[PDB]
């Protein structure tokens, strides 16, 4: 699992943590560097948790289709990193699982590959790499969970519940606009049925 | 057994992105070398790039036509130069304690992964030379 | 609690230890208890009782 | 903080720290020493939830056609405690646990000349679970931890909502991984589609 | 009734008791051996009670069909043990009851048998021998009954009620997956009707 | 003193002593050595009867295809038992465990001679019936 | 490097220590003759300085032992620094804690390379030794 607190802070990550701190009324911090601020450290942990959770759900922008994972030539092992939020097959039923930190073919009962495998993969990205609407949803969900766990204010709980639903709605609008999905000619099955 | 600090991938002449599975503390600790007739080490900003923290993007595609069958990604953590040095006046911080612990772990782990630089047993019951010559064997009988 | 300047001849090079004598430190002997030696820089070495 | 580092953190310690964070407590730096009740309680609930969710049965964790070899002398197949589910590949199952050994209830025998073929769920580590499943395990473990070792009822309603969402995303993962089709992937309808 | 206190403690039974203890917030015990811990002794008693109760309900994995119970050659008595959670006939109406700790044919009004009888029987099994899903349901039901009797916390009551319902559902999913029942060709009556 | 040691396998024996110190049970790796190498699982194939011994649930031997068992310590380098968190009390136990865990990896780093060719009495390189590849 | 050898037929006792050591018990001195002789410290060699060892007696090629080996063997089980709560955390103690593991790692970089290693050309440099018992 990637360490959230071991790299330099970005401006957006500084903004996100302070937004989470604001949810319970904590004043903003100038830096995420260790100042013994338990609240800021807790907020960053929840920010990382929510960042991993929403990305792992799967969206057109972050789902990578047709990605090749190359094996080591001498060990024939493909690493299944903890930053692989989702690893699927390109079509049909998926055959690859995680076994000991390496890719395992459950149908062939083998973890040895002579060549790269093509998978539909979600790889963890920085919160800085998220779209603006997705950043807002991550912060809103992190703020809601932060208040529930470390303050518990029931009035704050209700408003952040509504804010997250609105934040998730606008992320769904982004995903549909980004996807540009068509059930007539963008459809795997129906587009073939349209040929005359 | 299986080396986690040295990753080598087949070079097909058209793929320029290679994954970094192992942890590292600095981008200079990652060493990119092309293996083939010779072992050519690449430069940080003219021969490749860190596209992401886990991906190395080669500027040019290399393959058997160029004389390089494989590309190797290897962590080489500094042993003489430590990233964290504590002073009698400094505030003790979690990040400094983490980096000091992790750097020693990488040095220890790189030492435990030296079957790459020798002849060691691979996943199978075979001693692996890992694509280099056993020079100076000379006469045999 | 006592302040003690370690005298010459206490250090033995074949063992690399500076051994101080408790009766020399206090003028007295002791029966029970852990002993802590505090260096001026803050180094603490604790001696369990034989 | 200097340098563009790329380092990982142990997921079990992160999972435990998520469970303690759920009830509002500071994270721990370590999970050994056997003197921390919170570490012992949260880690035990994490294992119990991880064990329980895996036992439910998913396409990624139900291993089909696995052979369990008997002992050459005793002809006994050990029924492991880490066998969350053991079934036949098809039809009605015939194997049960009898004294820690696989027992054929129809033939009334513990003895097997050759290996049996079963549909088995074998317990995996929390590290080997998909990211959505890890979130559901942590969310469910946090909810059970609050009910057992915190008891705040407003936390219960929050974590009940989170587990329901956490299970929903794991149900989405199961269908995407499963890729199930009732026309040609179906065991029975696929035969009916032949012209 | 089989004694639950008088054998070696197994890892699963010890884990089960500590799970039951956790339901009211009690810390785990290292051993089930007598340390004057009234809570652990109470938990183990409810654990055994729930273990007997769920097994006696009847499931494909624990219902033994066609079992022969043999009589004593010199007394012609077949013992009806207290570990026989259920004893039925293989088909039709059952004719055997418990009378004085021995099998009694109520239709023939005799307890003497010259040969073994064939019965559909449920025999008590160790909590170890239960499937993982059934072990979870026993623990969940024991935890709920433990809290009801010895703590009585209403918030704990509501959650454990929901957990038991989920635990029983997952045992019902195990029952059908294990059972593999078919109404067309696995049916006693319809399968005969399918012949052309 | 050795972090890797091998016991010959007979159908009679099931208990094997662990001489080395391990921080976690998952750091101990049990493998069956024969014509094929097989790693065993913590509960289905063996267990920890005590802290210093491992008991197999199944007896193994030449009939099964494995003549030796190997008990190896593999301390995790990626998954550290200690991660210092900001705003947490700095405990000496955390500092000691962080030092021991990295020491264990370095201790196994000087036991690769077993997984290497080795040198003969004559001073040659002895491949113990192993092919050299690549 | 953690291993170095000196062969001195003439009357000489002093051998400079190339590697850094944390404890005197880490430096082990052996005599490479027909069979290796492990020498105790008090009887055979004194630390005239932290850098140099004055080995008592000539121990020259007049005896079979000829060259003298200075090997560093850091103890994994024994830790020179053990952190205790209630004790001042010293920057020296924090620094030396990492060093002891690094020294063990350094000693491992040489033990594996001893039997067979890789030269500067990126090839496995054999010492002129036949690959016996090799299987086809």
């Amino acid at each position: 699992m990637r360490s959230y607190d071991m790299n330099v802070e970005t401006a957006a990550e500084l903004s996100a943590v302070n937004d989470i701190l604001a949810s319970i009324g904590e004043p903003p911090v100038s830096t995420l560097e260790g100042d013994a601020n338990a609240d800021a450290a807790n907020a960053r942990r929840i920010l990382n948790k929510i960042n991993r959770q929403i990305q792992s759900r799967g969206w057109t922008f972050n789902i990578e289709e047709g990605i090749t994972l190359l094996p080591d030539v001498y060990s024939n092992l493909i690493v299944y990193s903890d930053d692989y939020l989702s690893l699927m097959s390109t079509s049909g039923q998926s055959i690859y699982v995680n076994r000991g930190g390496y890719v395992y073919d459950r149908t062939s009962q083998s973890d040895r590959f002579d060549s790269g495998i093509t998978v539909n993969i979600i790889r963890l990205r920085d919160y800085d790499e998220m779209p603006e609407c997705f950043r807002y949803w991550i912060v809103t969900k992190a703020s809601r969970q932060f208040n529930n766990r470390f303050f518990g204010a029931p009035e704050v709980e209700g408003v952040l519940q509504e804010e997250e639903d609105e934040a998730r709605r606008l992320c769904m609008e982004y995903e549909m606009d980004y996807g540009g999905y068509n059930m007539l000619d963008g459809d795997a099955f129906t587009s073939g049925l349209l040929t005359r | 057994n299986v080396i986690k600090t040295v990753l080598t991938y087949q070079l097909d002449g058209s793929n320029r992105d290679f994954n970094i599975p192992f942890e590292y503390l600095a981008r200079k600790f990652v060493v990119v070398t092309l293996i083939g007739v010779d072992r050519k080490v690449l430069t940080i900003n003219t021969d490749y790039r860190f596209a992401t923290r886990t991906t190395i993007s080669l500027t040019k595609a290399w393959g058997p036509a160029d004389g390089y069958t494989t590309i190797e990604l290897r962590r080489v953590t500094s042993t003489t130069d430590r990233l964290v040095d504590f002073t009698d006046g400094s505030i003790l911080r979690a990040y400094d304690l983490n980096v000091a612990q992790i750097q020693t772990m990488h040095v220890a782990e790189e030492a435990r992964d030296l079957t790459t630089d020798t002849i060691g047993v691979n996943n199978d019951g075979h001693l692996d030379a890992r694509g280099r010559r056993i020079v100076n064997l000379a006469n045999a009988v | 609690k006592i302040r003690y300047t370690i005298p010459s001849g206490t250090y033995n090079d074949d063992t690399f230890t500076t051994s101080i004598h408790i009766p020399t430190i206090y003028g007295a002997n002791f029966g029970r208890g852990k002993i802590t030696v505090l260096e001026p820089d803050g180094k603490i070495t604790v001696f369990e009782q034989p």
